This record gives structure tokens, C-alpha cells and sequence, in this order.
């Protein structure tokens, strides 16, 4: 939104359990929900390719 | 013979680092703790009534 | 938006104290169990 | 030197007990005389039986039959204890009593009275002479309602009604058509007020505080809680001279009840000798209610009855027992509930002295909801905060 | 009592036909609980209808 | 000259008294927390 | 008897685990609601 997100704004997805509270803040911007996953050197360069 | 404080000083090295942001979080610095400053030696009280 | 702030990290502050007490409590339980069952 | 011996009244002399009075009395009350016909008024009957249902709160507070017209020991002094810590804040330490805070408001006032005597640098004087001096400062007052115009209270502070809590400065307004403080800065005793829409004051406290409070003599137009607190007690203090001088004692005893029963010059100079002045001595934080939870009983009864609510069946001392009584309310939530029968407490005081006979109300109210029939009764239980009476009915 | 909150985020929330219920819904059932102390977002049903959904799909998933 | 079973039971009764004072410790920091953020922040 | 009170220590153990869940899950609720 304005600053770069600190750890404590990037939130985890949670799938496969009722998360509706994420959903309600959907439309919403300072938080960010990222998949728990994160993207290795080979495969950053694969797709920025 | 005596030893000098600035060997005690550097002997006796830092353990803290720490983090500390502005009022209205713009800014964001480091704050070191010497654990030979003459800091620790007084009788400090602290108190935070809200 | 300083006082968010501020009542955002006290907010996370206690849920983190909150489970540290419930795990002492827990693992106290545990002991007794332990102890009561099979010495 | 501290004198141990208390006089209510001139019918007898100086009672002598030892120590901590109010559970002296109670204790010695209760054991070496027989209270299961003794009764409190109706209006403690009534709480009784609402108290009462509730089982784990009935087990402290003993009211083991509802038919029964007798209290046990252990709800009056809850009760006591409640009216009692009203005025006292432990949270915060007071740097100054409200008794100081009112003798520097009114020693301010009658700086040109006391320029004609000796000039005193003690409140040790002060004490002495306010009986003297708040009869002008009470016909000034009245003065003043007839002149100035604009439930009737002229006491009552115009505070924002989303605030709860006593401390603060204030919100500018609170203190507007409140008219001591007009009178007050019309003669120059409160030169500005901040949000108004060294003066005398500040001379005469540090005059008569620098022995208990050192050199820093905060100032009271600025930390204006102070002036809020001495204010309410100096409204107080005046309403109950008015009272104590209005009837003598000496007139004839219409009611059962006597100082027999319970043991098995001017009206207010007995008072001043002993509860002003010793009391001060043993300990300089003592407040209002110390000396009259009378009064404050009856204030927050006549808040309760005109339906006033700070915020816009609920008994605000009632709440405040069960705020200190229980460990849920917390550290804040006991001081909220605390403000706010201070705040019932001063808004049935103001509403009372806005009465223009005083003596008629407090009559009545002492005989409809505590047994209070007399000048003698009404005394006693001012002192004392309650009024034991034998059931006969 | 919780019946009346239960028909209300139910036949409000929810908007769910009569034909479904909580008898005839386990998923539903369970879900019921967790959805009544959030009094909240009762105005965004769309966050409630679409996490029923996903809990119904985890439900039905081979695991 | 009792058994040890006795005294594995009296010492879990101890632990579980000590359990039931830190339950009410943990009501008052929670309490006193609400209110203090309360206070400041919420307003 | 020991039994008894086995049960009831994991009742206890549960209704831990139940109180701490729900509490974290109750501010993280009012965290995304108000806070954002």
C-alpha cells in the first residue's frame, strides 16, 4: 500500500481449513497472503525467461 | 600495574542488538549495549503508568 | 494510525503469552498424568 | 501527642477508643451489644433482600434470613469500605488531599480577612478560622444564584458525556455555569481558567504546604483535578456547617436511638477541634468521606433517585463492592466504576445544595431511606455512615 | 440460545433453501459453530458462502 | 510408614493446586491487559 | 482411584488446546476485521 511490508504483514494462506475471516479481506491491501511456498534461483530466472 | 578502561571496554564487548522505530514508523535504527557501560552500575528505577 | 499500530503489536503480544501459558499448563497436566499412570 | 477521643456531639464527652474508630465501633457494636433487633433503613432492607438471592455473594455477606430486619457486620463495612475508598485514588498517589485543596480555595478568597489578622503560614490556622470564614463565602454563594441566571443544579459539572474517568487538562466547558467559579474569578481568586469561555491561591498553598510537600507546590489553576476536588469538598464542608449549625443538639431526643444503645459553642467547633486538626495530624490523606460518609451515602442515593447517569435497579456502590470484592474487573475497569460514583456522588451533592432549604431534603431522605429523624440522628449518622435502631415494629 | 442464532446465519447469512438444512448437512453442522461467534461480516455473506463451498470441496476430496 | 502411591498422589495434588493459582494469575493478566489496552488505544 | 482423574486431566488437556485456538483465532479475526 505505502511501506514495504514487514514480516508481521505478509500473512500464510490456509488451505484445506475454513479461513473465511482471509476472505472477508479479500478486497483489502496492507495485508499479504502468500502460499507458503517460495520460488528457488532456478525457477525465478525460468520464468522471468 | 592498572588496566585501562578502554581494555575492559573492548574486553568486555556487547550483547544486545536491537531494533527501534520512530513514533509514526518512517524511521527505522540499531541500538548497541555495552555491557561494561556505567549504565549498569546505577540504581535506575522505570515506570510506565498509562 | 500510530495507535492501530501500537494496539496491533500488543494484540500479538498477548496471543503469543496466551500460548505460552496454555503449553505450560498443558505440559503440567501431562506431568501429573505421567506421574499418576506409569512412575 | 494524637488524641485518641472523638465528640459527635456536645451531649457527652469525648469518647475514647483505640484505634482504626470505624471498626472499633463496629466490632465493639456488634459484640457487647445485641444487634439481632437492631436495624440500618429501609433502603438497606431493600438491598439486603436484592443481595440476598445471590449465593456465593451472601455467604460474605451473612444475610442468612431476608425477613430478618437486622444487617450482619460484614455488609456494613463492605459498605463502609466502598464510600470510603471513593475519595481515595490508590493507583495514583495524591500529592495533595482535597481538604488542602478546598482551605487553600477558600484562605484565596479571604486573603483580605486574613490581611487584617496576623499573617499565618500554616493551614494550622486556616483550620481554625474556616468556620469563621465560609459563612461569608456561603452568602456570597447565595448571592450569587439569586444574580446570575442560566435538574436545577447549579453544581453539577459540564463535562463531555463520552468521558468516564475523573483525571484528565479537563475539556473546556466542565466547569462553565458552575457558579462558585464564577464567583471566584470575579473576585479575583481564580484569575483564568484554560478553556474558560502568582495568584492569592498559589501563594497561600505553598504558605501553608511547604513543611508536608517540600518546595514543588504544584500549581492548581494548571493540574485543575485539584480544583475539581477541593471545589467538591468545599461544597461539601459548607452544606455540612449549614446543617450542624441549622438545629442544635441540645433540642429534645424524639428517637430511640442514643449513644447509650450503642455502648451499652458553635455545633461545628466540636468537630473542628478533633476532626480537623488531629485527624490531620495522624494522617494528612484524609478526605471528605472520611469525616462524613454520611454525606456521600446520601449524595449518591439522591443521584441514584433523580435518574442521572454519567454515561447519557443499578446501585453504583453496590458495583463498586463487586468491582474490589472480584478479581474479574481489572485495574482500569475498578477505576472506571470508581469515577463513576464519584461522579454520582457529586451530582447528588450539587443537586442537593441546589435546594433552596437543604434541611427539608435531607430530612426526608434520612427518614424515608435511613431511619434519620433528628438533628441528633442525622449527626450520628453523618459521623458514622449508618444508624443502628431497634426494631419494634 | 443457539437455535435462533443458528436460523438466522442460516436463512439470512446463508440464504440456504429449505430443502437443505442442518439435519440433512454435517459439513454444515460443523461449520455452524465457528460461523456464529464471528457476529461480524454479516453483511459480506459472500465471505460465508464462499468458505461453506470450500469446506463442502475439501469434504468431498480423496484425502 | 505409607506407601509411595500415597505420596505420587498427594505431590500431583500439589502440582494441580499450583495449576489451579496459575489459572487465576492467567484471568488477571488477561483482565488487566483488556483494560489497559482499553484505555490507551480503543479510547 | 486414578482412572477418574486420567479423564479428567485429558479433558483438561483439551479444553487447553480448545481455549488457545479459539483465542488466537478470535484476535487474528478482529485483527483482519478492525485493525486493517
Amino acid at each position: 500500500d505505502r511501506q514495504p511490508l514487514n514480516p508481521a504483514n505478509i500473512e500464510a494462506r490456509h488451505h484445506g481449513v475454513s479461513d473465511v475471516p482471509r476472505l472477508g479481506a479479500m478486497d483489502a491491501d496492507e495485508p499479504l497472503f502468500v502460499d507458503d511456498y517460495r520460488a528457488t534461483d532456478d525457477e525465478w530466472t525460468l520464468q522471468k525467461v | 600495574d592498572e588496566v585501562a578502561r578502554t581494555d575492559e571496554w573492548k574486553g568486555a564487548g556487547v550483547s544486545r542488538l536491537r531494533e527501534v522505530w520512530d513514533v509514526q514508523h518512517r524511521v527505522r535504527l540499531r541500538v548497541l549495549w555495552y555491557v561494561n557501560s556505567f549504565w549498569r552500575s546505577r540504581e535506575l528505577s522505570y515506570d510506565d503508568h498509562e | 494510525r500510530v495507535r492501530k499500530r501500537y494496539l496491533r503489536q500488543e494484540l500479538r503480544d498477548l496471543g503469543h503469552r496466551v500460548q505460552t501459558y496454555c503449553e505450560d499448563l498443558e505440559g503440567r497436566v501431562s506431568e501429573a498424568e505421567a506421574l499418576l499412570n506409569q512412575q | 501527642n494524637v488524641p485518641s477521643y472523638f465528640g459527635i456531639t456536645q451531649n457527652d464527652p469525648f469518647i475514647r477508643f483505640h484505634t482504626d474508630f470505624r471498626g472499633e465501633v463496629v466490632n465493639t457494636m456488634f459484640e457487647n451489644a445485641s444487634t439481632w433487633t437492631f436495624s440500618f433503613g429501609i433502603w438497606y432492607y431493600r438491598l439486603k433482600r436484592g443481595l440476598y438471592t445471590q449465593p456465593r455473594w451472601k455467604r460474605v455477606y451473612h444475610l442468612a434470613q431476608m425477613d430478618n430486619f437486622s444487617i450482619s457486620q460484614e455488609l456494613l463495612l463492605g459498605v463502609v469500605n466502598a464510600l470510603e475508598n471513593v475519595t481515595v485514588y490508590p493507583t495514583y498517589d495524591c500529592v495533595l488531599s482535597d481538604l488542602e485543596a478546598a482551605a487553600c480555595l477558600l484562605a484565596a478568597y479571604g486573603h483580605a480577612l486574613w490581611e487584617g489578622r496576623d499573617p499565618p503560614d500554616s493551614v494550622a490556622t486556616v483550620l481554625g478560622e474556616l468556620p469563621q470564614l465560609l459563612p461569608r463565602l456561603a452568602d456570597d454563594v447565595s448571592r450569587e444564584i439569586a444574580a446570575w441566571e442560566g435538574g436545577n443544579n447549579y453544581y453539577a459539572y459540564r463535562d463531555s458525556p463520552d468521558l468516564r474517568y475523573y483525571m484528565p487538562h479537563y475539556h473546556p466547558g466542565t466547569f462553565d455555569r458552575h457558579v462558585l467559579v464564577r464567583l471566584f474569578h470575579k473576585r479575583g481568586v481564580i484569575q483564568h481558567l484554560p478553556g474558560y469561555g502568582d495568584d492569592v491561591l498559589s501563594l497561600w498553598s505553598r504558605r501553608l504546604l511547604v513543611g508536608k510537600l517540600g518546595r514543588d507546590v504544584p500549581v492548581f489553576v494548571h493540574e485543575q483535578q485539584y480544583l475539581r476536588s477541593g471545589l467538591t469538598c468545599l461544597a461539601g464542608l459548607l452544606l455540612l456547617w449549614k446543617v450542624t449549625n441549622a438545629d442544635s443538639v441540645f433540642a429534645p431526643r424524639t428517637g430511640k436511638f442514643t449513644l447509650a444503645d450503642l455502648l451499652g459553642v458553635r455545633n461545628f467547633e466540636f468537630l473542628v477541634r478533633y476532626y480537623i486538626g488531629p485527624w490531620y495530624a495522624r494522617d494528612p490523606a484524609v478526605t471528605l468521606s472520611q469525616l462524613f460518609p454520611g454525606l456521600a451515602l446520601l449524595a449518591v442515593t439522591e443521584s441514584v433517585r433523580s435518574g442521572w447517569d454519567p454515561s447519557r435497579k443499578s446501585n453504583p456502590v453496590a458495583d463498586y463492592m463487586f468491582a474490589q470484592s472480584s478479581k474479574q474487573y481489572g485495574d482500569l475497569r475498578r477505576l472506571e466504576v470508581h469515577d463513576a460514583l464519584l461522579f454520582h456522588y457529586e451530582h447528588g451533592l450539587g443537586r442537593l445544595l441546589s435546594v433552596t432549604l437543604p434541611r427539608h431534603r435531607v430530612s426526608t431522605l434520612g427518614s424515608s431511606l435511613f431511619n434519620v429523624n433528628d438533628i441528633y440522628e442525622l449527626l450520628y449518622f453523618l459521623v458514622l455512615g449508618f444508624l443502628p435502631s431497634v426494631a419494634v415494629l | 440460545k443457539r437455535d435462533e442464532k443458528h436460523r438466522h446465519v442460516v436463512n439470512v447469512v446463508l440464504e440456504l433453501p429449505t430443502e437443505i438444512s442442518e439435519a440433512t448437512h454435517p459439513v454444515l453442522a460443523t461449520m455452524l459453530s465457528k460461523y456464529t461467534r464471528m457476529s461480524s461480516l454479516f453483511n459480506d455473506k459472500c465471505a460465508f458462502k464462499l468458505d461453506l463451498l470450500r469446506m463442502v470441496a475439501v469434504s468431498r476430496t480423496r484425502r | 510408614p505409607i506407601t509411595v502411591l500415597t505420596q505420587n498422589v498427594l505431590s500431583a495434588l500439589e502440582i494441580l493446586r499450583l495449576v489451579r493459582l496459575d489459572l487465576r494469575q492467567l484471568a488477571q493478566s488477561v483482565q488487566d491487559t483488556i483494560q489497559h489496552m482499553r484505555f490507551l488505544y480503543l479510547l
